[PDB]
DNA sequence: TGCGAAATTCCATGACA
DNA sequence: ATTGTCATGGAATTTCGCA
DNA sequence: TGCGAAATTCCATGACA
DNA sequence: ATTGTCATGGAATTTCGCA
């Protein structure tokens, strides 16, 4: 067996609906398995079409050997399958209804949730800093950040301020207000 | 003057007037019998006006001026007086061409790491496609890896939108550009400062300084051209294709593709390289660091036989950038303050501002 | 094909496949253990499609194509198959640049006499003056003597009006021009024939062929520029001044002014030459004939190390004259019929017309 | 004394009024003394102004040391004198009321007269051929034509057909008709 | 230990408004 | 205050395959 | 028959849409 | 069926003036 590598497997998934930001409602999350690198793309819908536009941008930078998703409608569509086949990408689905990637995905949700309070509407502008944070975050399991693993160098934006990521009593109270 | 020519007529010796010729008076003018014929020796206080009249016929340089003068006159050291005038003719100094080449180009060190330096530049206008007219081209200095963005205008606003997307991946230390309006606006400068990116600018009207990106523009247009043969020029949809194609093309001198230099491993693209399939990522990243430090570096070529080199205090003239019809191609003379390196100087212009400038846009003012 | 690779697997020898390596079967594909690693040997009937797929990624040339292919495959003589494809890629052949220089320029003999050959050409548009926009420039080949005429348009009609005035003085044997609309019209051709003047045309888009007149245009603009410094660009009134100034300016290499070469004596102009004041006109005309035959003639320079020379039957490509954005810079290949001289050829274009063309607007089609 | 040369003396004079040709009525005749070369310029008037425009064209080709004329109003004007002085040309007038040049001038008149019958109105177009004829005409006194003397070479248009120059009975009769 | 031919390297040429 | 670059295909040079 | 300096010649550079 | 040219000013080389 060969050691795991960048571009071996991209894990994709949707987050939303979110409070509309610049007419966008979802975030397509793309995470490289081996490095834990994250790419985020805002969409208007979890449709095959929006997935296809967004991945088209990413795969003009790097192409994964395999994409892995749950059985979301967008990903199980025959259009998406033709798309992947064109590009020589094998598609992989987890079975319906059931740690590196999973911890990453959890951080993304938790980090968004933290920043879309007091400003549930300005997230579109924040996506680039969200990614830089995610990608320059120390990995407990491996010595390195994802940036380090993907490029083989130190980054120019190190996030030394590993934050709380937890909601304070103010944020807690007025996140309960936003849905009341 | 008339004092000196009195001495000469009676048979004395004066410095510069070879004693061995016959100097006579005729029609109230002092003359001499020279091998070429009889010539008039004008008085010294006449000589300037004579040189000027000759020069002004066609604004001729040294020998063409001399040949007119020598038709009627002789005196000692004519060309000295000729040259003295040529160096004071404002029209000649700002119109004539240079005839000395710049020194040989520098070959700066490759940036050491991806994201150390970005070179960026616009291409266009191209023919409209999907209502876009330009490309923003960003080229990482170490790898050659290139990002392409379609725009409707070579504007700061579009540049900021584009770099906001790219900088999602990584923030570069420095971004290098030319002095196009988009890159020199303060809106841009703020954007850069916000993120601790340092802006570096080329000397004006010297695209060589950005040679990496300029050279990528060529390949971008070349591939777009091949792909569009016999179809309408709808390029917008092809930009991502071109991006991926080029980033995965080998430089024969380097034996690597920009992608390889950036990632240390091919992605799932045709003819991907399999040589490190058995190394761990850690081993792969280690070999990548080795490859990155041992790439070919070209050395500065030999100097042309008639190159010139800027010295502090020297009079030099900036090339006019967009000369109108029938207008001089060179600005008024100015002075070299500092020599940043053998190809770049700071000049005090006469106005007098400090201008950082490329030796290729200078000529050294003739006749001191 | 699959026939040949059967032989190879069992241990036989086939021409081109070095016997000393281990050739095995795996996943239904023939492989070989090469110093760089295991590579697949595709069947011969597979090889074309592989080379094509590699080339098409970015339309790469020989080595960049080879390096992709060599990532997965080995066979005997890969570059032969690589080159064979490159020579059949229409888009590559018509888009890529040449990388061979033309042979060294010719230096034709000076016309022997005034009025043997006229070179003519338009300058402009310049800024409006008295509602004129262009100059007609006529340069006698032997003397350099030059006539200047202001026009509103670079038209036959204006050219005919102008030459009717000049030809009052003398009729030339030949008039040489470039292929501008004014000179190639049949109205012009008739005018020439009426007077037994032979028209000679440059190869298209090759102003060097008219080097004498083109070089005079430069001096004309240079003097006009100097004279207009710090005034509005009202040049019409200056044309006659420029004409007289230049015709009476010395060429330092020749030591004569065009006027001198034309007349053998200066007229009443500043600094007129007096050397033949004591000779009769007959003696003066005799010395003039001597001067005219003994003028400096430059010799053709050394060839660059990578020049090419046209051979009859060779495939060559004409340069496209006014390439649109994102369109190839070279026409489809064509064939050298005749080699008029080492710098000029006749080509059969594919259409197929006969086109007389400058070697500088050709490149030799690569990969035969 | 120095031998006579081109540009030593230009002899100028007017011919007209003529039948209007393209709104022109006169011809300024310029003849070089030494060579016998001829330059012709059509004017609308024998005024200093038209003389000045026309000579301005010629003197942009060669400048005479001396111009010689009769005491025509155009030539004795103070404007014309300032013009000549600017150019360093000395002016020379024959006295009021009284052979190389003279024979030349006579030919010009005789040659015009011959060609402006049957077509008294198309002379403007003819000026260039008139000059070529005059300038490539054998000189009885000297071996050479004026072209030969001015340029030191044979011309490309030799006029081997030295013509009659005399009026035939037809031309005679219908030149008498034109003024009747 | 040297041959012929294939591979690889060299590098001038030209184009990036 | 900053600075030329590099794909390309014949030609030159090195290496390979074999003895 | 040799010296220093002035004159002349050499020639790369660049621009003619 | 046609084809580079030549003003320019430092540098290189030759000639001059004098002994
Ligand atoms: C307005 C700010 N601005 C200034 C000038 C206009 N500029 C800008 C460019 O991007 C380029 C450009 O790409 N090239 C082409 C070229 C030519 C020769 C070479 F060696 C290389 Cl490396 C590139 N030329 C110019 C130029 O200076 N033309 C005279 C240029 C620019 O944006
Ligand atoms: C339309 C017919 N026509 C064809 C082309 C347009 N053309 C015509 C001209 O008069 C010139 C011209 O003067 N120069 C300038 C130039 C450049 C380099 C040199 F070496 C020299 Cl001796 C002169 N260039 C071109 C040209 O070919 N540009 C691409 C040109 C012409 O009339
Ligand atoms: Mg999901
Ligand atoms: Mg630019
Ligand atoms: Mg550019
Ligand atoms: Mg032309
Ligand atoms: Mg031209
Ligand atoms: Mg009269
Ligand atoms: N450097
Ligand atoms: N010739
Ligand atoms: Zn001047
Ligand atoms: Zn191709």
């Amino acid at each position: 067996d060969r050691p795991q590598k960048p571009f071996d497997k991209f894990f994709i998934d949707y987050i939303g609906p979110l409070p509309p930001s610049q007419g966008y409602l979802y975030v397509l999350v793309v995470v490289d398995g081996m490095t834990g690198f994250t790419w985020l793309y805002p969409t208007k819908a979890p449709s095959t079409s929006a997935t296809v536009k967004s991945l088209n941008v990413l795969t003009s930078i790097a192409i994964p050997k395999v994409i892995h998703s749950d059985q979301g409608a967008a990903f199980t569509s025959s259009t998406f399958a033709e798309w992947a086949k064109e590009r020589g990408i094998h598609l992989e689905f987890s079975t319906p209804y059931h740690g590196k990637v999973e911890r990453k995905n959890s951080d993304i949700k938790r980090l968004l949730t933290k920043l879309l309070v007091g400003r549930p509407t300005k997230w579109y502008d924040l996506l680039p800093v969200v990614q830089l944070a995610l990608n320059n975050t120390y990995s407990p399991v491996l010595k390195y950040t994802p940036h380090q693993l993907l490029f083989g160098i130190d980054s120019n934006t190190p996030f030394a301020n590993q934050d709380t990521l937890d909601l304070t009593r103010e944020e807690e109270l007025s996140l309960l207000q936003e849905i009341r | 003057l008339d004092a000196e020519l009195d001495q000469l007529l009676q048979g004395h010796y004066i410095k510069g007037y070879p004693k061995q010729y016959t100097y006579f008076l005729e029609d109230g003018k002092v003359k001499v019998s020279r091998p070429e014929g009889v010539k008039i020796i004008p008085p010294q206080s006449d000589r300037q006006k004579i040189v000027l009249q000759a020069h002004n016929l066609a604004h001729t340089g040294r020998e063409a001026t001399l040949l007119k003068i020598a038709n009627l006159y002789w005196w000692p050291n004519m060309r000295k007086d000729v040259v003295k005038q040529l160096g004071r003719c404002q029209q000649c100094l700002i119109t004539n061409a240079s005839n000395k080449a710049s020194g040989p180009i520098l070959r700066p060190d490759r940036p050491q790491k991806p994201f150390d330096k970005f070179f960026i530049d616009y291409i266009g206008p191209l023919p409209p496609s999907q209502g876009y007219l330009y490309v923003l081209v960003v080229v990482d200095g170490m790898t050659g890896f290139t990002w392409l963005y379609p725009t409707k205008a070579p504007s700061t606003s579009a540049t900021v939108k584009s770099l906001n997307v790219l900088t999602s991946i990584a923030i570069p230390k420095v971004i290098h550009s030319d002095q196009g309006a988009a890159f020199t606006s303060s809106t841009f400068a703020e954007w850069a400062k916000e993120r601790g990116i340092h802006l570096e600018f080329s000397t004006p009207y010297h695209p060589q300084s950005q040679g990496k990106v300029e050279r990528k523009n060529s390949d971008i247009k070349r591939l777009l051209t091949k792909l569009l043969v016999g179809r309408p020029t709808k390029w917008y949809d092809l930009l991502p294709v071109v991006q991926l194609a080029l980033n995965n093309t080998y430089s024969p001198v380097l034996k690597y593709t920009p992608h390889q230099l950036l990632f240390g491993i091919d992605s799932n693209t045709p003819f991907a390289n399999q040589d490190t399939l058995d190394l761990t990522r850690e081993e792969e990243l280690s070999l990548l660091q080795e490859i990155r430090t041992s790439l070919y570096h070209p050395s500065t070529p030999p100097a042309s036989s008639r190159s010139w080199s800027p010295v502090v205090g020297q009079l030099v003239q900036e090339r006019v950038a967009r000369p109108a019809s029938l207008r001089p191609r060179w600005h008024k003379p100015s002075t070299v303050l500092k020599v940043l390196n053998p190809r770049t100087v700071v000049i005090l212009d006469h106005l007098g501002n400090n201008r950082t400038v490329s030796i290729d846009n200078l000529k050294p003012t003739s006749h001191q």
